[PDB]
C-alpha cells in the first residue's frame, strides 16, 4: 500500500485522540448486536444474547480493547501490514474459522463509532483515510484464508 | 422482516434527523464518493463532488427524502421504491454491489450527527432497514 | 422476484435431478466442504466429510430434499423454509454468509450432471431461486 | 500463496485441455446473462441485452478468449500472481472502475463452466485447487484498489 502524507497524518493525529476503552468496547458491542451470529464466535464471553447483557459485559470491554491496541499495532506496520498481520490472520481462519465478511461488518462498527466520538472532526477526508486503513486491516486479516 | 421495534427505532432516528435532510444527504453522498471512490463514475457529469458542491446538496436531498418516503412506508418498502429500483437498473445503470456503500455512509453521517440516539439497538434497526431498502432496489435488477 | 419464465426454468432442471437427490446432495455438500474449507468446522462432528461418507449422504439428501420443497412451494419459499431459517439461526448457528457458499456448489453440480439442461438462462433462473432461498434461510438471523 | 504438487498438477493438467475459446466465450456469456448489469461495463461490444445476442455475440466470443489466456498468464505466474497482475488490476479499477464483487461472479462462471465441460473428472479435489486458483486471481485483481 502506498499512503500520502495527508493520509498519514489523518490516521496518526485521530489515534493519537482516541480512547482505546471506549472505542474499542463500543465498536465490538455494535458488532455483537448489529450482527447477532457474531457472538457465536465468541462463547468464553459468557452471556452476550441481547444488547444491555453485550454492553454491560466486562470481558466483552476488555476484548474490545484488545481489538483497538491491534488496530493500534496495524497503524504501526501501516507500510507492512500483510506481513505483521500474518499471525493474526491465520489465528483467525485456522482456529477460529471466521468468516472474512465479518472482518467488513467489524470495519463497518468501528468507522461508525469514530463518527459517533469525533463529530464533525471525523470529516469526509479524515472518513476516507480511516475507511483506506480498514481496508488494509481487512485485507491483511483475511489473506492467510489462500 | 423488520420487527415492530425495528420500525419504531428507524421511525425515531428519522424523526430526528429529517428536517437536515439536504446537509445529511449532502454528507452521505459526498462521503460515499470520496471514501469509496469507484462510486464517482456514476457522478462524473458533475463539476464538484465535494461536500459543499451544489449538485451534490440538490441530490443528497434526493436520497434523503426518497428514504423517509419509504420510513413513512415501511410496511411495504418494495412497492415504495419499485419505480427507483427501475429507474437504478435500466436508465442509471448502478452496478447494485454500490447500494450497501450509500447504505453505510448514511450510518455513518446518523451516527456523526445524533450520537445519542443511534443506540446499538436503533444501528441495528437502522441497519436492517437499510439493507431492505438495498435489497428492494437491487429487485428489477435481473 | 422469480418470473414465470425463471420458475419453469427451476422446475425443470430440478425435475431433470431430483431424482439422484443423494447424489447431488453429497457431491454439493462434498464440494463445499473441500472447497470452501472454512466450513468444515459445521460438520466436524462427523467422521469422514468426504463424497463417500454415509453422513455426508445423509445429509446431501436432506438439503436436496429441502430444496424440492421450496422448488414445489416456489411461490413462497419464505414459509416452506422459516422452520430451517430458525434451526439454523438458532440451533446450528451457522453463520449466514456461508449460504451463498452451499447455493454455489449446488450450481457447480448442477451444471456437471447436467451441462446441456444448465443453459445460461436455467442457471440465471437458478442462481435468483437459491439466492431466494438464502435470503429466506437468512430471515430469522437479526 | 503456498501451493501442494497435488495442486499444481490438478490445475496444469486440467488446464492442458481447456479449450479457451469455447470455456471463455461460455464463462463471460454466463456472466453477462447471469449478472447482467455487468453488461454496462461492455459498451463496445454492440447488442448483449438478452441471452440469445450475446451467446451469438462475437465480440464476448473473443473477449472470453481474451480473459481465458490472461488465466493462462495467471497459472503461469501462480507463484507471483499479485505482481504479475498489477497492470491489469490498475486497468479494472482506474479506469473500467468494475465493482470487485464482479471478479467471484465471473470466477463462479468459470468454475461453473469447468463442471459443465469436465463432467466427472472436476473431481472435488480439482474443484477444490481451481477455487485455489480463482481466489488467487480475484485476490490479485482486486488489489489494486487499495
Ligand atoms: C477486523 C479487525 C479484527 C481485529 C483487528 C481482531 C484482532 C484480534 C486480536 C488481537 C485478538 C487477540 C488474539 C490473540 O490472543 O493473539 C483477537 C481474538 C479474537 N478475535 Fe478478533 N479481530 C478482528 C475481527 C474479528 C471478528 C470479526 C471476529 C468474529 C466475528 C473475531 C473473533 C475473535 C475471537 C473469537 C478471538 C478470541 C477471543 C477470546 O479470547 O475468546 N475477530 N482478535
Ligand atoms: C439508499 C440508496 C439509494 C437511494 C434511496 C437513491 C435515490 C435516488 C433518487 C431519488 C434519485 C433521483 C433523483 C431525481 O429525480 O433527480 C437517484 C438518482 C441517482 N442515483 Fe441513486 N439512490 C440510491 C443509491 C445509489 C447508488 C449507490 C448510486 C451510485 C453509486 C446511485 C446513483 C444515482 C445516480 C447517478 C443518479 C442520477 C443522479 C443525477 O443525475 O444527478 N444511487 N437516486
Ligand atoms: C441451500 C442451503 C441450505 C439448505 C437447504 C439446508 C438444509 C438443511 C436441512 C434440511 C437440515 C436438517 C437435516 C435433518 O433434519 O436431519 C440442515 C441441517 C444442517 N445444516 Fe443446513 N442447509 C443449508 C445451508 C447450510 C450451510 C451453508 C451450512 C454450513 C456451512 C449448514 C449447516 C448445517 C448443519 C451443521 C446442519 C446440522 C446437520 C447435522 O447435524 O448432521 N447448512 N440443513
Ligand atoms: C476475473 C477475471 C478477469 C480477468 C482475468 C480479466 C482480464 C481482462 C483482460 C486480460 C482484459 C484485456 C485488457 C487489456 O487490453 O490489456 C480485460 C479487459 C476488460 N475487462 Fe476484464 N477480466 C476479468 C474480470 C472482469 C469483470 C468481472 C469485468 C466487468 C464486470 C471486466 C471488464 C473488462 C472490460 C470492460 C475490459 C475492456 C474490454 C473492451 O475491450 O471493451 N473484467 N479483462
Amino acid at each position: 500500500v502506498k499512503w500520502t502524507d495527508s493520509e498519514r497524518f489523518a490516521i496518526t493525529t485521530l489515534w493519537a485522540k482516541v480512547d482505546v476503552e471506549r472505542v474499542g468496547a463500543q465498536a465490538l458491542v455494535r458488532l455483537l448486536v448489529v450482527y447477532p451470529w457474531t457472538q457465536r464466535y465468541f462463547g468464553a464471553f459468557g452471556n452476550i444474547s441481547d444488547a444491555a447483557a453485550i454492553a454491560g459485559n466486562a470481558k466483552v470491554h476488555a476484548h474490545g480493547k484488545t481489538v483497538l491496541s491491534s488496530v493500534g499495532i496495524a497503524i504501526a506496520h501501516m507500510d507492512d501490514l500483510a506481513g505483521a498481520f500474518t499471525a493474526l490472520s491465520a489465528f483467525h481462519s485456522e482456529t477460529l474459522h471466521v468468516d472474512p465478511d465479518n472482518f467488513e461488518h467489524f470495519g463497518d462498527c468501528l468507522s461508525i463509532v469514530l463518527a459517533a466520538t469525533f463529530g464533525t472532526a471525523y470529516t469526509p477526508d479524515v472518513h476516507a483515510a480511516w475507511q483506506k486503513m480498514i481496508a488494509v486491516i481487512i485485507s491483511a486479516l483475511s489473506k492467510e484464508y489462500h | 422482516s423488520l420487527t415492530s421495534a425495528d420500525k419504531s427505532h428507524v421511525r425515531s432516528i428519522w424523526s430526528k434527523a429529517g428536517g437536515s435532510a439536504e446537509e445529511i444527504g449532502a454528507e452521505a453522498l459526498g462521503r460515499m464518493l470520496e471514501s469509496f471512490p469507484n462510486t464517482k463514475t456514476y457522478f462524473d457529469h458533475y463539476a464538484d463532488l465535494s461536500v459543499s458542491s451544489a449538485q451534490v446538496h440538490t441530490h443528497g436531498k434526493k436520497i434523503i427524502d426518497a428514504l423517509t418516503t419509504a420510513v413513512n412506508h415501511i410496511d411495504d418498502i418494495t412497492g415504495a421504491l419499485s419505480s427507483l429500483s427501475t429507474l437504478h437498473a435500466q436508465t442509471l445503470r448502478v452496478d447494485p454491489a454500490n447500494f450497501k456503500i450509500l447504505s453505510h455512509t448514511i450510518l455513518v453521517v446518523l451516527a456523526l450527527y445524533f450520537p445519542a440516539d443511534f443506540t446499538p439497538e436503533v444501528h441495528l434497526a437502522c441497519d436492517k432497514f437499510l439493507a431492505n431498502v438495498s435489497h428492494a432496489l437491487a429487485d428489477n435488477y435481473r
